[PDB]
């Protein structure tokens, strides 16, 4: 759409993982 | 008319009665949340909270910065969604708005694409004729290029104002005469015109001086004026 | 949760809510005002629909007698087809 990719950037978002563990 | 002052003796005016516009309302309301998710289009009605899911879920998931970055871009880009459609939604509203009301017969003449057209035979197409208003002298030219609207007939014309968008241009009587009894179709605007209507006499006639000072006494008495009523309101 | 997803759902239809409204304000305070519009007299000459007219038995009256450009001889077959005006 218009704003496709910006749909696609809104969910892009989620996976972005950073240490927890230790 | 001055022709007919000078065919026929004239009394002053039983009534003044112009032309006027008749075009019936449309009746539009506006229904319900049916009508209020018309700039998008239903894939999209899925996506949204189809996006918004993932967000509550890896939230959930995530009880196993992050929270920050996380959080910094999801308000970060909802604001972008939302500032996308208040943008299409408000300009949608002002496109809608800046239609209306484009309705006027100045507006009548410049164009073939709205219905407007006399009574023929009446004497509004003798008025048309007899126009010498620039506007309504081209759309007495666009009547005589091709009829487009010229109806004849009082019924024609109400069924090619039901039937298209026909302003039916006929006198005024006849139209309040109509409205009375049929509430769909409508005056629009006011008069197009304010013309007397006498009562015809021969050429030297004696009776029509007795006739005008009995439309005096008459209409000081409003005796027609119940005609009025019982004649036009029924 | 009690807090949570219903303080978001909550907070998500006032979004709704302010949000149908900026767009309701904004398509209003347009609309409201949208011209500057007319300054100037041949327009009167333009329209149909709105009152115009000159003195009667006066040097406007004499001037549209003497005018030849058409749209303010427009304006006199105006004025000599309606003596309203």
């Amino acid at each position: 759409q218009k704003i496709g990719g910006i749909f696609i950037v809104l969910a892009a978002g989620l996976v972005l993982s950073v240490l927890v563990a230790v | 008319t001055h022709v007919r002052e000078k065919a026929i003796d004239f009394s002053k005016p039983f009534m003044t009665l112009g032309v006027s516009i008749l075009y019936r309302k449309p009746n539009g309301t506006n229904p319900s949340v049916f009508s209020f998710l018309n700039p998008l289009s239903p894939d999209i009605w899925m996506y949204v909270l189809l996006a918004y899911l993932g967000v509550s879920v890896v939230l959930f998931v995530i009880a196993r910065l992050s929270t920050r970055i996380i959080g910094g871009i999801w308000w970060f880009f909802t604001l972008i969604i939302i500032s996308s459609y208040t943008a299409n939604l408000a300009a949608f509203l002002t496109v809608e708005r800046m239609e209306s009301p484009i309705d006027s017969a100045d507006d009548l003449a410049k164009q073939t694409k709205i219905e407007y057209g006399a009574v023929k035979d009446g004497a509004t197409m003798t008025f048309f004729k007899k126009s010498k208003i620039s506007t309504f002298e081209k759309m007495w030219a666009f009547m005589s290029s091709k009829p487009s609207a010229l109806v004849k007939n009082n019924e024609e014309g109400i069924q090619r104002t039901l039937t298209a968008d026909y302003a039916l241009l006929m006198e005024s009587t006849t139209i309040e005469y109509i409205t009375q009894r049929n509430c769909n179709l409508t005056q629009i605007g006011g008069l197009i015109d304010s013309k007397g209507y006498g009562i015809g006499t021969p050429m030297g006639s004696p009776y029509r001086d007795k006739i005008t000072i009995a439309i005096l006494q008459l209409q000081e008495e409003d005796k027609l004026h119940i005609m009025k009523e019982k004649w036009w309101r029924g």
